[PDB]
């Protein structure tokens, strides 16, 4: 099988630099043209850069939006492709995919956030009132992402986790869960919130008022 | 740069229905390529060189077209086909993608389940008061939420968020958060969210008193 293992993503302030790496395996890397593609809500899928194979002279093309700021390169002996990103702007924010063999293979993507806003852990607040709906409010964090589970994932149905919304340079997200009302508060309901960027891992029990 | 315009931007279908989505290029291209994406995962090559199915793509799918006009056809749709499909051209540089066609699942209408939540004691201690309204599991996706404080409509300070179609029951959900300071929140008694949805002529109203 093919693996495209990206790394080097994260949060950087505007004017800063990041270097993305993609380690490829499961295909003959020396024959492959490789591409970087990024994704954002506002601009959708955008081709960033192409680098051809050795026989095609490792020829390189860039999207005009990144010309002069981004550099693609490859190391065939390490089966790896790279994207050096300089002079980063807010609009360079998005998921960056390593793509192999002219868009046949895609990596899982790495999130690149370009903002002046600093890393901030969420405040996690319980939302308590035949079925009962409960929730947790995951407020004031940066950057994305956060994950939310209920009862360590064992409460898998009944759950809606809402896309986070950026206001005041901070994200806010909510999640709901529905359980039989006979089971609450007698049985404990816990929302588990992880924010890797701030190494935050918290469990918030939903207690009655 | 070739501009790819996909039609429709969004549509719903029932399993068994024929689905045709189109890509129009600003200038002619030799071939169109198509990609499938589902939320939370990477795009997958779906069709290459206009009409070739990628490995694993079922025979229901057919790519066609020429010049500036290309299509992706599903002969008989399956629920698993609900996704966003992007066209892409590689006839020069830059490579470009269309804006996507989102194919959703058609289902029966469903009224929102509405739940209002007071600020938590712990948030109040911080000087904050977020009131949260969930509008859960409704169909179709269009809905309006109204906030009222002591019976008077409140606009400003409202954070709204909408889910994608639920992969289980094919419904939509919405969350609405009214954030106040603790001081303003304690200045008032009653807090109300009202959901307007095509399933009822009258709004669904949930409220709490401090």
């Amino acid at each position: 099988e093919v693996k495209l293992e990206e790394s080097g993503g994260g949060l950087v302030q505007p004017g800063g630099s990041m270097k993305l790496s993609c380690a490829a395996s499961g295909f003959t890397f020396s024959d492959a043209w490789m591409d970087w593609v990024r994704q954002s809500p506002e601009k959708g899928l955008e081709w960033v850069a192409e680098i051809r194979s050795k026989v095609n002279n490792h020829a390189i093309h860039y999207a005009e939006s990144v010309k002069g700021r981004f550099t693609v390169s490859r190391d065939d002996s390490k089966s790896s492709v790279y994207l050096q990103m300089n002079s980063l702007r807010a609009e360079d924010t998005g998921i960056y995919y390593c793509s192999g063999w002219s868009f046949l293979y895609w990596g899982q993507g790495t999130l690149v956030t370009v903002s002046a806003a600093k890393t901030t852990p969420p405040s996690v607040y319980p939302l308590a009132p035949s079925m009962v709906t409960l929730g947790c409010l995951v407020k004031g964090y940066f950057p994305e992402p956060v994950t939310v589970t209920w009862n360590s994932g064992s409460l898998s149905s009944g759950v809606h986790t809402f896309p986070a919304v950026l206001q005041s340079d901070l994200y806010t997200l909510s999640s709901s869960v529905t359980v039989p009302s006979s089971t609450w508060p007698s049985e404990t309901v816990t929302c588990n919130v992880a924010h890797p960027a701030s190494s935050t891992k918290v469990d918030k029990k939903i207690v009655p008022r | 740069q070739v501009v790819l315009t996909q039609s429709p931007g969004i549509m719903s279908a029932s399993p068994g229905e024929k689905v045709t989505i189109t890509c129009s290029a600003s200038s002619s291209v030799s071939y169109m390529y198509w990609f499938q994406q589902k939320p939370g995962t990477s795009p997958k090559l779906w069709i290459y060189s206009t009409s070739n199915l990628a490995s694993g793509v079922p025979a229901r799918f057919r790519g066609s077209g020429s010049g500036t006009s290309y299509s992706l056809t599903i002969s008989r749709m399956e629920a698993e086909d609900a996704a966003t499909y992007y066209c892409q051209q590689r006839s020069g540089y830059p490579r470009t993608f269309g804006g996507g066609t989102k194919l959703e699942i058609k289902r029966a209408d469903a009224a929102p389940t509405v739940s209002i939540f007071p600020p938590s004691s712990e948030q109040l201690t911080s000087g904050g008061a977020s009131v949260v309204c969930f509008l859960n599991n409704f169909y179709p996706k269009d809905i309006n939420v109204k906030w009222k404080i002591d019976g008077s409509e409140r606009q400003n300070g409202v954070l709204n968020s909408w889910t994608d179609q639920d992969s289980k029951d094919s419904t939509y959900s919405m969350s609405s958060t009214l954030t106040l300071t603790k001081d303003e929140y304690e200045r008032h008694n009653s807090y109300t969210c009202e959901a307007t949805h095509k399933t009822s002529t009258s709004p669904i109203v949930k409220s709490f008193n401090r």
